[PDB]
């Protein structure tokens, strides 16, 4: 086993894994940071989606030996300590923007970085921006609106409607 | 036939299976991811103010997360909690403590050895109080004032409140008649009898598992609970969290015996931790602090009289009691009931008029009172007449077994109007009294006994031989809405009964076992009722989520409330079964009849239905009349309370010498009507008559002039081995309940409240030809050894 | 989904990961960002007993100026072209077709090096690099060498390269300011293979083509160079007619897989289409 | 399918089904019928479906089936409940049934509008101060055998 | 810490304990071997009771460096390879010797050693053999029946 | 419950743990079979910095005859003591005694030199071996020597040891064959320590008491041995007015405690009865 030492939502970490084991498989069985899911076997789906060096990477798609001295966020990282959540995850609430919740994780730590990339997307950018993320219940529409609430509660102003 | 192991069967118990594995799941067998560990700083001192804490070292320490005190908690209106008794009880001592090993701060910790690492460093600065242990003198007008929180100064008995130490004063009965009698009649026995404190010490201590979920809003507490919606409810009240989002559950639990009823300090801080922190936060108690900070038993002080004629008909009955609380009133009892059912102290015999006086008082002690198989002080009640009957035939000249032979309540006379106001549901006292004293050769021993004594005088013996009669009327099954409630919900029960399409049953009920058996016996009841074998039925108990409402486990009150709703459940079940086959069948239901496990139509008792069948037609076939599926649900409110009664008989041989005392022979009849598991009945009184002979024979917690707390850990508190326990011979007869539903009443205290006078009058009895009066309880060898050395028997 | 064991290495530099790869045979392969090798591993129709992961030697990530060319390392990931103000300006064809390359995530790990040397027919830069003219700079145990972008396809996952070395960078010759360029993919959505793409590069004067270079993505076993289509472009005003000529010789050199994205004919056509519209957008770009 | 649903002595409920969301919003949805029927807020309603110990039986959610079948049974329990809540209020208010009407979440007495008890109040009742024919507590089940489906 | 190996119900089991820990808290803590119960804080109730290198040791009055090279038996020990009770096990359901299951594994452990100790004993034996252990709910009169039951299959084996 | 922190060292040889006790000082305490340490530890009225454990140490463990007595090493248990054979033809009085201790589990971990050593009152053997008149092997860094057990206790948890020395054994003169001799304890339950216990060994020859010695245990803050009251029996037929006397002197040098066992006037009412009761055991026997 390899000895690897990172960062994850924020805290040290330090783990003993075998090099094939996959990123997602270390974060859900070894950390037990169960947010990120599994949804595909070739790497099109991003429901393992996590944040990495400022960076969307699809964790079903690296090993864990590839993040040693990464910082990491995974969706457990991203409510406040006050207990208050993300802009993201309040618009997803507010739009109706998940139903089962399986890609929610993946949507909502994409989304993340989309908006650090382009902090006020139009429609076409966003649907675009999240073209690595599938989802089988909602039909994009309310994550649309979803992401373009976060926005502007991150922003302070709307831009579409 | 062989399957079906029903009512009447001593079938095996289903949790035995688990628990001779080491598979039940007790409390500090829960381990939750994030799970800290709590526990108290306690106060060194029973009475003094609380000038500083000094938690600074504490927190220091690596691995402590939290250290709680009065001022964290204030905030919440959590530096207090309700009783049961209608007062409030400190959660951490703010301005003063008022018992030693009261808590004072809560540390929270990695785990048990760090937070035992952290306790030791917290500093408390206290200025001492005087100390008030004697409740004699509670009252008097220089008594410390325990209770600033609540009471102004109040000296003495005539001011516009009650002395500031005296909780309450409560009486019944029919005062002018019952002083009338007394006053003309030819006889006047009184004694004044102590039942000293105890404590149920169960084996496994009081504990809990709180796990706030602080991203749901949900909190889930596992506990030693005996009453798991009761404490759910009053968590809801307290915590401002609604009650669909606490989630109660009381898992395996190793014995209650009352010392799990209500709550304590430190559920409420392992929740408010949790709360405050988000990870579970376990407390567990450690032995000396089970004996020294949970509820206490007893400690009544009853002046008990007794009336009559020469010839032995007893007139009145008086009794005035003095109740030892502690420092705070937390003793269990309905919310009307402050001394309990104590006028049930009457007992078997018919007297026409009495009356009872009780006061409650504040002292510098842990609290309690109610715990340890009283089902509401009935073990004082009980006391108090089978020793009043003992003393008053001794100043009648008279065998106390004609005594209480001429006074017995007679079978014709059910249902009973005792002078107190509880109507007795039936009894056939004659009989059972008759049974025992042949069986035990009664005579014959007080013939023995006389050859005894005057042996001893001829100085040819130094053992005397004592018989102890108890002859009791139990009152178990708390009760009808219009006068038992629990914080303003009515004593009922509940049980929920689901068959499924092929046939096996989930049935769960409002109580909780604490090892008495219910997930066996519950579904006994169910057997019987619908033909299907026991095995096939799942009984559950005590989560909150699942399990219908119910008030608990504690007086004897599982059998008169949730079995009678088991079977009341049950037939709901069978009445719609009787439909289904009547639909399956085309014949009206007037013309079926139940036959073990099937219905048959009237005279031709081949055409029929089992109820697997028709369990399986309910889902695959429903009559278009009626609902799908195949279950019921029964809150049942009592009528009347269950009076179950025994006899007890108790040979005792004293070496005068050394005060030891050895049961030569120890015999229990008791009658609670229909005999459900016969193979459980008698565990339940071999453990209670173990635990009469304890209390009776040598257990106490006593308390120093300066409030230290002695003899709190099993160095003294005396809890008999094996090679102690004398052998117990038992029997029955069977006197059913007539208004319940299987004729069956509680059973599990009796032995306890029997045994424990008949203990105690053996030993009375024993010195009885030496005119050594009440000798008062315990028995141990040092006590009536100053006994004997007082008669003059050592020179 | 589950790969099977390896050993993982993380050499230091070029010299190094080199020497790891000669010393330990076909066993080996590099790792570089992993998305189209990991995946096959997890199939396990790749089965390598040790990676080279490539992610310390510094000196593989980057966009140089060098010469009259643009030289950029093979650990340049796809988002880093994009991102690249100065790849927008010189050479704006390659951001072109790395947002078709792919989704955000992949392309955040993804490198050219990696697009270029993995010899999937489905994967676009080869194709672009074919019609840029590139030069692939190789680094191995008997030293540097370069083979053009034009010759180093053989056949579906069969390569110029050979046992030890790696493509380190791509060298590609600057277009003349104001040439015109198009990359014009069709794919079933989002992610997907080409059914068929076209890169075009072309430049104008006075209202006709002077250079033109024309590649195909995924309609054979290779990318293609339609040599003879750029070619029969160049004179020409680039209308119906020139296009005409084009699109047979480009079609001709086809030989598309059925598979999916249709059949093979489909996809010849399909060509022919990308191409037209590819060089309509280069001709309007074009000053 | 079915629905059983428990109201505790502070007045929040625990409902349960016999169908399966796997996220078509049953847990947001059933509390809403609920609420309307009973006329107890949706945040006071827990609802819980898919353990076979607790569910009562039901079929299961396919068919676009948990509204027409469970969404009954869950009107139909809520009904048994409000029909004993109206008994409560009326031994309570010392009047007739007849003479007490629904106001969103109480009963008042007709034509004396200040005289009312509203379903918390029952609730609580229904464990203090249960009427001396009734049954303790404040529950119900239902099983729902459908009389045709449904056709949108 | 202390580095200990030792074997459990026939396991290897090394660990590194801090010398202060019980043996109880081991078990229970570290190998999750919740069975043995703690009754008690003076080494009075025998509930923590485990066979020890054929001895009857309670647990919570010995550090777990103590017990380093030694071979433990627990309740979950008691049971053979194929799931069947010990005959112990059995006796106590049959005999109704238990209710709150609280000390059951303490008085089986002691009872197992016992009955290698004098595999026939009198009740007087049963009694003074097992006065290290306390119970609550039962008054031991169905215990000395369940361990008797025990002897008798037992003798019965061979 | 929890203890405070210490280290824990496991010497080989007796040399090695007088070097670990005499170099690590008064923080730390040797640990034999740890049934009245570890309970003092748990609750904190001991804390030592350091427990050196003697398990070991293979030479601490046994029983032999040498010339006129009896040398039992001081690691061993009270359950072995029950078992021998040799020891009960011998020295029947300790297996009375033992089985007296204490319940089965502590008894297959306590010692005997632990019992010794401990100090408390509550222990059966310091008065036993009072009665036998035995010695108290002592191992330090100065060395050996021996304190006789009517020499070796002050008071209660504290006795005639030194800085560093460990109790090696007990050796015990071996009483004559015939010899009478009895064990007899008063106690509140199995565990307790003694309300009073008597223990006795007497000759007889004739009808005549020719030797007697008596040890009482628990009715002090040390055992006694009850040097007058042996001495009156001497030479009488153990009758009435020959006990009356021992008793008397018996009870006059006792000194008990009042606790949960009883007033101190009752203790000492009741070693004179377990005194009788011996004797009379002990009378019948010889
Ligand atoms: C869902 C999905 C959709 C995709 N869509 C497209 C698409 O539309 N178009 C497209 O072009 N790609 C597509 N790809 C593939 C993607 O662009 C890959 O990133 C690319 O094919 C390989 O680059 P890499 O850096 O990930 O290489 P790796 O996966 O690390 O390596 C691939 C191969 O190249 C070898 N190798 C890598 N670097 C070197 C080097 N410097 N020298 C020698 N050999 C080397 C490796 O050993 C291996 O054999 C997609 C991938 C996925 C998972
Ligand atoms: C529940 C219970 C009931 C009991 N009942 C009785 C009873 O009825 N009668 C009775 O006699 N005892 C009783 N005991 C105490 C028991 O016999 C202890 O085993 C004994 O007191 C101490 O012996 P140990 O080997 O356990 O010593 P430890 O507990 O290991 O040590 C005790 C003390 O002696 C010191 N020590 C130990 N060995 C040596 C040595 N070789 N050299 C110098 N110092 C040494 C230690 O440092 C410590 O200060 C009871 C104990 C328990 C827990
Ligand atoms: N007519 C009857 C009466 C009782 N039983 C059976 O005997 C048992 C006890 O029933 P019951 O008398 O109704 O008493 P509870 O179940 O309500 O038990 C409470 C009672 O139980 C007692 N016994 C205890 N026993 C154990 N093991 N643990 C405790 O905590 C106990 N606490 C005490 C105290 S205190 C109390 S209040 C049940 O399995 C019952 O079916 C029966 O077969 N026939
Ligand atoms: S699991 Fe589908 S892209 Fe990772
Ligand atoms: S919410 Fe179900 S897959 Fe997106
Ligand atoms: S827990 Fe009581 S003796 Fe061990
Ligand atoms: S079965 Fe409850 S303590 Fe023994």
């Amino acid at each position: 086993k390899a000895h690897i030492e990172l960062t994850i939502n924020g805290h040290p970490v330090e783990a003993l894994v075998e090099p094939r084991t996959l990123l997602i498989h270390f974060i859900r069985e070894q950390q037990n940071l169960t947010g990120a899911h599994i949804g595909c076997d070739t790497s099109h789906c991003g429901a393992c989606t996590v944040d990495l060096d400022g960076m969307s990477v699809k964790s079903c798609t690296m090993f864990a030996v590839q993040a040693n001295g990464a910082s990491i966020t995974t969706i457990e990282g991203m409510a406040a300590p006050d207990g208050t959540l993300s802009a993201l995850q309040e618009g997803f609430r507010m739009m109706h923007g998940l139903q089962c919740g399986y890609c929610t994780p993946g949507m909502i730590m994409r989304s993340h970085r989309l908006l650090q990339e382009n902090p006020s997307p139009t429609e076409a950018e966003i649907r675009f921006g999240i073209g690595g993320n599938l989802c089988r219940c909602t039909g994009y529409q309310n994550i649309v609106k979803a992401i373009q609430y976060a926005a502007a509660k991150i922003n302070g102003v709307p831009f579409e409607e | 036939a062989e399957k079906l192991q029903g009512m009447g069967c001593k079938r095996k118990r289903v949790e035995d299976i688990r628990f001779t594995q080491g598979k039940g799941n007790y409390v500090d067998d829960v381990k939750l991811p994030g799970m800290l560990f709590g526990d108290f700083v306690r106060s060194s001192h029973a009475h003094a103010r609380i000038k500083s804490i000094d938690t600074s070292k504490a927190k220091a320490l690596p691995g402590v997360f939290a250290v709680l005190t009065a001022a964290d908690l204030k905030p919440l209106n959590l530096h207090y909690m309700p009783t049961l008794a209608g007062d409030v009880q400190a959660v951490l001592a703010d301005e003063k403590v008022l018992f030693q090993n009261q808590e004072v701060a809560f540390v929270v910790a990695k785990d048990r050895y760090v937070a035992a690492d952290a306790i030791e460093l917290v500093e408390v600065d206290y200025e001492p109080l005087p100390v008030l242990v004697d409740p004699f003198k509670a009252m008097e007008p220089d008594a410390p004032l325990l209770r600033e929180d609540i009471k102004d100064k109040m000296t003495g008995a005539h001011g516009a409140r009650k002395h500031h130490n005296h909780i309450f004063r409560w009486e019944i009965g029919d005062k002018e008649g019952t002083d009338a009698t007394f006053a003309k009649a030819e006889v006047v026995s009184k004694d004044m009898f102590t039942y000293h404190r105890v404590h149920p010490s169960p084996l496994e201590t009081c504990q809990c598992v709180a796990s706030m979920d602080k991203i749901k809003g949900e909190l889930t507490l596992w506990g030693t609970f005996q009453a798991p919606h009761v404490i759910r409810t009053v968590v809801s009240l307290i915590s401002g969290l609604p009650e669909h989002k606490i989630h109660v559950i009381a898992p395996d639990i190793g014995g209650g015996f009352g010392n799990k009823v209500g709550a304590y300090s430190g559920y409420v801080c392992a929740v408010v931790a949790s709360i405050v922190l988000g990870v579970p936060v376990k407390w567990v108690e450690d032995r000396m602090e089970n004996l020294s900070t949970t509820s206490f038993a007893r400690d009544y002080h009853m002046t008990t009289e007794l009336a009559a004629t020469k010839d032995g008909k007893i007139l009145a009955m008086r009794c005035h009691v003095l109740a030892d609380h502690g420092a705070f009133d937390a003793c269990a009892d309905p919310s009307k009931w402050p001394a309990g059912f104590m006028n049930i102290c009457t007992g078997s015999y018919d007297m026409p008029v009495a009356h009872l006086a009780v006061d409650g008082v504040y002292t510098n002690k842990a609290s309690g009172g109610v715990a340890y198989r009283c089902s509401f002080r009935v073990t004082e009640a009980v006391y108090a007449i089978e020793r009043a009957i003992e003393t008053l035939a001794q100043r009648l000249e008279m065998d106390s077994a004609d005594l209480r032979i001429k006074n017995f309540i007679q079978p014709e006379q059910f249902p009973y109007m005792a002078p107190l106001g509880w109507e007795y549901d039936s009894g056939n006292y004659p009989l059972a009294m008759k049974k025992a004293m042949d069986t035990v050769g009664y005579h014959q021993l007080r013939a023995e006994q006389k050859a005894k004594q005057e042996a001893f005088k001829r100085g040819e013996t130094r053992e005397i031989m004592g018989i102890g009669i108890s002859f009791f009327t139990e009152i178990v099954g708390a009760g009808p809405s219009k006068n038992c409630d629990i914080l303003g919900v009515s004593m009922f029960d509940s049980a929920e009964i689901r068959i499924h399409p092929t046939g096996s049953v989930i049935a769960r009920m409002g109580t909780k076992s604490q090892g008495q058996g219910h997930e066996t016996t519950y579904a006994q009841i169910i057997a019987t009722e619908l033909g299907i074998p026991a095995d096939d039925i799942m009984i559950e108990e005590g989560n909150t989520d699942t399990a219908p409402y119910g008030l608990g486990t504690y007086g004897s009150r599982s059998t008169p409330t949730a079995g009678a709703a088991t079977a009341v459940a049950a037939r709901k079940i069978k009445a719609k079964a009787q439909m289904i086959a009547a639909h399956m069948l085309e014949v009206h239901e007037g013309d079926l009849e139940w036959d073990v496990d099937r219905f048959r139509v009237k005279g031709l008792p081949e055409k029929f239905k089992t109820m697997k069948e028709l369990a399986w037609a309910s889902y695959n076939s429903p009559p278009p009349n009626l609902e799908p599926g195949l279950e019921a649900v029964n809150y049942y409110d009592p009528p009347n309370m269950t009076y179950p009664f025994g006899a007890y008989f108790c040979i005792m041989d004293i070496d005068v010498d050394t005060g030891v005392a050895k049961t030569r022979r120890f015999y229990a009849l008791d009658d609670c009507g229909t005999r459900i598991n016969p193979m459980i009945i008698e565990g339940q009184v071999h453990g209670g008559l173990t635990e009469a002979f304890a209390v009776a024979m040598g257990q106490e917690i006593r308390y120093d002039e300066q409030g230290n707390v002695l003899g709190a850990s099993f160095m003294d508190f005396f809890l008999p081995t094996a090679v102690e326990t004398p052998k117990w011979e038992t029997d029955y007869t069977v006197t059913p309940s007539p208004h319940h539903p299987i004729g069956a009443k509680g059973v599990g205290e009796s032995p306890h409240v029997g045994g424990v006078p008949c203990f105690s009058n053996a030993v009375n009895d024993a010195y009885a030809f030496l005119n050594a009066g009440h000798i008062q309880m315990p028995h141990d060898a040092w006590r009536l050894w100053k006994v004997g050395e007082q008669l003059g028997l050592h020179v | 989904m589950i790969p099977g064991s390896f050993d993982y290495h993380r050499p230091k530099s070029i010299a190094d990961a080199v020497a790891l790869l000669t010393k330990l045979g076909e066993d080996a392969r590099p790792l570089a960002g992993g998305h189209s090798l990991i995946p096959i591993m997890k199939t396990r129709l790749a089965t390598p007993e040790h990676l080279v992961d490539l992610r310390d030697i510094g000196d593989l990530v980057g966009i140089r100026e060098e010469g009259t060319d643009v030289v950029i390392g093979a650990m340049t990931t796809q988002h880093a072209l994009i991102g690249s103000d100065f790849l927008a300006a010189k050479l704006p064809i390659i951001r072109e077709t790395s947002l078709l390359i792919a989704d955000p995530q992949i392309r955040y790990m993804g490198t050219i090096g990696g697009n270029a040397a993995n010899g999937d027919p489905g994967n676009d830069m080869p194709a672009l690099m074919q019609c840029l003219g590139a030069a692939y700079e190789l680094t191995g145990p008997e030293g540097a060498r370069i083979v053009a972008a034009r010759d180093y396809y053989q056949g579906a996952y069969f390569t110029a390269i050979e046992p030890g070395e790696l493509l380190t960078a791509i060298r590609i010759p600057v277009p003349p300011t104001g040439h015109g360029y198009a990359y014009e993919k069709l794919k079933r959505k989002i992610g997907d293979y080409a059914t068929a793409a076209a890169a075009v590069v072309l430049t104008m004067s006075g209202g006709k083509c002077v250079t033109a270079s024309i590649g195909l993505t995924n309609v054979a076993n290779t990318p293609l160079w339609a040599e003879e289509a750029g070619k029969v472009l160049v004179g020409t005003a680039l209308d119906k007619p020139a296009l005409d000529k084009a699109v047979a010789l480009a079609e001709a050199i086809t030989a598309p897989a059925s598979d999916g994205r249709g059949p093979a004919e489909y996809r010849t056509k399909m060509a022919g289409v990308m191409l037209r519209r590819a060089v309509e957008r280069a001709k309007a770009r074009a000053k």
